[PDB]
């Protein structure tokens, strides 16, 4: 908020899909979303098993 | 006058008559679809996104070489005839591909590795920059190199300087991204990697940090041990069974390559095995001056003093102290970093940041 | 009177086949825009004479005419969330005063 | 763990009585309260609670007020809210 | 306005564009942009309001009353009550939490505004399957005696592509007309799963079924007059994104052993 | 839903099940190559015997080669009340 950015999470579970040419694109697709918009500050979600 | 009547006059007359036909040839909607197969009779089958099926005749504005199974062409509204082929612009498929043009790197920052640089430069940069050496001699350059050594030697910057001098396509394939959740997508990914690299230029193929199949570690992606071979052997068949004249250069590097299947390494195609170790006190003096070249240092700070303190450190550990020393002075906001900041920075890196294990030691 | 004349002339507009819905992907120098209809397939149509291809770009919701199969005008742009799941939050409400200790 | 990837490692200490005292008043600032309570006394009864447990006491503070059909939250609700949250942490 | 008078295609309004002009979605799956009839008005309809379209031109003709058609339209009471809340014991611990998050806000909505607590837009249920989750919902329907909607989780799937997402929005529209409305979905884990969301190249997406669940619930419930109750098997099956702020925060698990 | 639709028409009806090793199991969703059709198939068999629709004249006879391949939720009371073993 203080840096005036766009908060975007990362869910590692849905980053792997199956398409034609887009199969492995979805993993790193979040990199492009941080290109067109510079104020990214990417955050990571779904770390590990908390029980 | 004389030539303009036999050149410009017949050309402008045919172009105006051709544009008048484009209204009857190319309609308003201009439906498209996916081309399946072509026949020597100038008849093909095209499937629109609504999944219909038709059989029509191949019209002008296309040739037999431009038609390939699995491409997209242009159709007609009422007659559904093929108008022509539509080329695919703005990258073949993916826009986030590591392909770039002339990145920023030089040989001054990688200095100290010249003993290991001479081997990789002759097998990669030399045939691309000076092809007349290998072609006129008759020898065939290797199709790739492989790197091995202790972590922290900066093996990433070794191949980064090649992309700038060669001024060609530079691709990167993460070793952890080789596998896929859905079974069967592993070889489908690797098949598209060499497909794009083979169409445009010899370029470069660089694979770094391969954890694939090593000691499991991925329980969210299940291959059933059968996807292990199908994904790995796909990389092997493209480096052996695939017909190539030596243009494709595939580079593989990670912390430990001994755990990988040596059959996947495909010996005899890669003639360069480069080893990396920890630099001595003479090499660290040159490496320390690289990171401190753009840094403002005080008068009491000596480069030979910090190198003597450094013990059992790699190239990445030297840059860590220069970065940490800049952050310590950043809190106090000093233009020139004093000597008291380097003393506190070198102690915190080798302690909290770098955890030195025993491994093989026996003092 | 003009309100009465416009209502009596609405029958000609009601009998008009209407227009489709599509999205702009790419353009060419022939003034032919690629329109992707969601229920139907893709169709390459011609832009209107009152507009050009300078104001058209990728991922733009427009209006595709039916009878003449041509572009009419631009409706709206593409929404911020894309692909499967895209979380877009700009300027949150969390500050330093909200975090104690 | 080696440098070149993560340049800063911040260790988060667990919340304490003095730490949860300022956290309890922030989450409860968005609801109705009573000046007759104590900020550090409620957090003193809680031990080892996380940030979600402090918000749980604040969230459940208004739940018990709905049973009495009152627009205020007195010390009676905080004593019942802590006892419910402490049982959830000790369960499973 | 009386020109048509004949069989019409059932449309659905989407977004306003121009004066006397709007985009509509026909039940045939093909969306068209037509002009609004002069005798109608953009303020007389709703963003989700279902309308009628011409047979051929698919132009807007008449605005249907604010009620939709999915299955039976679910008036909600036909011979429904059998047992009462007193016939099921031991759930009083979890029954009090549901009555306060369901029956309480439907009666007095000003209690939450005074205490400054945002009431949840619905209530989920967890624990071992095949035991409860049907006992407490049945007691609320008999005690409240108001609008109740019971739709199976896999019932939203229709043999036609575009019919699936259209039937999802039609359920929330019927709950907005009657203020004491309770939406119940039994075994919601069929259309809502952890991952699994991408159907790849089978048919279209099928994610649109889940997208309409997040779109309709987040845009509605401004007055918190509509609650949604869902049942499932376990927590790991459902989409974990459903527990985030801004949407349903309620979590209730059936005690085991 | 078509088979149970005849329960309200003809009251003396009993629907059988022949050797179900597939749609009677639990098999929650992780991967499994888009099983939603079989996943929702299980949800329909657990619907008519659960929801407020009352019949009482329709009996469900389900045969299987082993209880371990059946959904534990289906084995819970309220759907299959009596388990008749044929050793």
């Amino acid at each position: 908020h203080h840096t005036d950015c766009k908060f975007i999470r990362v869910s590692g579970a849905e980053l792997v899909q199956k398409y034609i040419g887009e199969g492995s694109r979805m993993v790193r697709e979040l990199f492009v979303m941080a290109r067109e918009h510079a104020p990214s500050i990417i955050f990571m979600d779904e770390i590990d098993s908390i029980g | 006058f004389v030539s303009n009547s036999e050149i410009l006059k017949p050309f402008e007359k045919k172009q105006e008559e051709e544009k008048k036909q484009l209204e009857e040839i190319r309609g308003n909607p201009l439906s498209i679809g996916t081309l399946e197969e072509i026949i020597d009779d100038d008849h093909a089958i095209v499937t629109s996104p609504t999944m219909p099926d038709y059989y029509v005749s191949i019209l002008s504005f296309v040739d037999k070489e431009l038609l390939e199974p699995g491409c997209s062409v242009l159709l007609h509204h009422k007659t559904m005839s093929i108008v022509g082929v539509l080329q695919d612009d703005a990258d073949p498929m993916v826009s986030v591909m590591k392909m770039d043009k002339s990145p920023t790197e030089s040989y001054s920052d990688i200095g100290g590795l010249e003993s290991q640089i001479q081997e990789i430069k002759e097998s990669v940069e030399l045939p691309l920059t000076h092809p007349e050496l290998y072609e006129e001699m008759g020898i065939k350059p290797p199709k790739g190199v492989i790197l091995y050594g202790a972590p922290g030697t900066g093996k990433t910057l070794l191949a980064k300087a090649v992309a700038n001098q060669t001024s060609a396509t530079f691709l990167r394939i993460v070793g952890s991204e080789l596998i896929q959740k859905y079974l069967g997508d592993g070889p489908r990914l690797c098949r598209q990697i060499f497909k794009v690299a083979g169409e445009n230029a010899p370029s470069i193929v660089f694979i770094d940090e391969i954890d694939a199949i090593g000691t499991k570690r991925y329980d969210s992606n299940s291959g059933g041990e059968r996807e292990i071979q199908r994904t790995m052997l796909e990389l092997l068949n493209q480096l052996d069974g695939f017909d190539d004249r030596g243009d494709v250069k595939v580079i593989m590097a990670t912390n430990k390559i001994e755990t990988l299947d040596p059959a996947l390494i495909r010996p005899g195609r890669i003639d360069r095995k480069i080893l990396f170790e920890n630099p001595d006190l003479s090499t660290k003096k040159k490496i320390l001056g690289i990171h401190t070249s753009k840094m403002n240092l005080s008068e009491d700070v000596n480069l030979e003093t910090l190198v003597t303190t450094k013990d059992d450190l790699s190239g990445a550990d030297i840059q860590a102290m220069c970065t940490e020393a800049g952050l310590l002075a950043l809190r106090e906001r000093r233009m020139q970093v004093t000597a008291e900041d380097f003393k506190q920075a070198k102690e915190r890196v080798m302690k909290n940041k770098v955890e030195e294990n025993l491994e093989g030691l026996y003092l | 009177n003009d309100k009465v004349r416009f209502i009596k002339d609405e029958l000609r507009l009601l009998q008009e086949p209407g227009s489709y819905v599509g999205e702009v992907i790419k353009i060419v120098s022939d003034k032919k825009v690629l329109v992707k209809v969601q229920p139907e397939g893709k169709y390459i149509v011609d832009v209107a004479k009152d507009i050009n291809v300078k104001d058209l770009k990728a991922s733009q919701r427009v209006c595709l005419r039916s009878d003449s199969y041509m572009l009419h005008k631009v409706l709206e742009n593409k929404a911020d969330p894309l692909v499967s799941l895209m979380m877009v939050e700009k300027v949150p409400d969390s500050t330093y005063d909200m975090v104690g200790g | 763990l080696r440098p070149g990837r993560i340049d800063r490692k911040i260790e988060f200490p667990p919340p304490s009585v003095a730490a949860r005292a300022e956290i309890l008043r922030i989450h409860s600032r968005k609801m109705n309260l009573t000046r007759g309570i104590n900020l550090r006394k409620v957090a003193e009864k809680m031990n080892g609670c996380s940030g979600a447990d402090v918000k749980g006491v604040c969230t459940e503070a208004g739940m018990y007020a709905l049973r009495e059909r009152r627009i205020h939250v007195t010390q009676e609700d905080f004593e019942l809210a802590v006892g419910k949250v402490m049982n959830k942490n000790q369960e499973t | 306005k009386r020109i048509q008078s004949v069989p019409l295609v059932i449309g659905q309004f989407l977004e306003p564009i121009d004066q006397n002009t709007g985009i509509v979605s026909s039940t045939t799956g093909m969306s068209y942009v037509v002009r609004i009839l002069s005798t109608l008005d953009r303020e007389l309809l709703k963003p989700s309001m279902s309308v009628a379209l011409h047979r051929h031109s698919n132009a807007l003709v008449d605005i249907l009353p604010p009620d939709s058609d999915s299955s039976i339209s679910v008036m909600g009471e036909n011979e429904k009550p059998d047992v009462t809340y007193a016939d099921v014991g031991g759930l009083d611990m979890q029954k009090q939490e549901i009555r306060e998050a369901v029956e309480l806000p439907l009666v007095q909505a000003d209690l939450y505004e005074q205490i400054g607590i945002d009431p949840p837009r619905g209530v989920l249920l967890y624990g071992p399957p095949g035991t409860g989750k049907t006992m407490l919902v049945k007691a609320v329907a008999n005690s409240t005696k108001a609008a109740f909607i019971r739709v199976n989780g896999s019932e939203f799937v229709h043999k036609y592509l575009g019919e699936g997402p259209r039937m999802v929005r039609d359920v929330f529209r019927l709950a907005r007309e009657n203020a004491p409305s309770i939406i119940f979905i039994d075994e919601v884990d069929s259309i809502a799963t952890k991952r699994f969301d991408a159907q790849t190249g089978s048919d279209r997406e099928v994610q649109r079924i889940l997208i309409e669940l997040l779109t309709q619930m987040d845009g509605f419930d401004q007055s918190t007059n509509v609650k949604v109750i869902m049942a499932t098997n376990r927590a790991d099956t459902l989409d974990p994104a459903l527990l985030r702020p801004g949407r349903l925060d309620r979590k209730i698990e059936f005690p085991s052993l | 839903r078509e088979m149970f639709a005849y329960a309200k028409e003809h009251e003396p009806c009993i629907i059988f099940m022949d050797e179900v090793d597939a749609i009677g199991g639990r098999r929650f969703s992780e991967g499994t190559s888009a099983d939603r059709e079989i996943q929702r198939t299980l949800m329909e068999l657990l619907t008519q015997m659960d929801g407020f629709d009352n019949l009482g004249q329709t009996k469900i006879i389900m045969a299987t080669n082993r209880p371990d391949t059946l959904d534990p939720a289906l084995l819970r009371p309220g759907r299959l009340d009596r388990k008749v073993e044929i050793p």
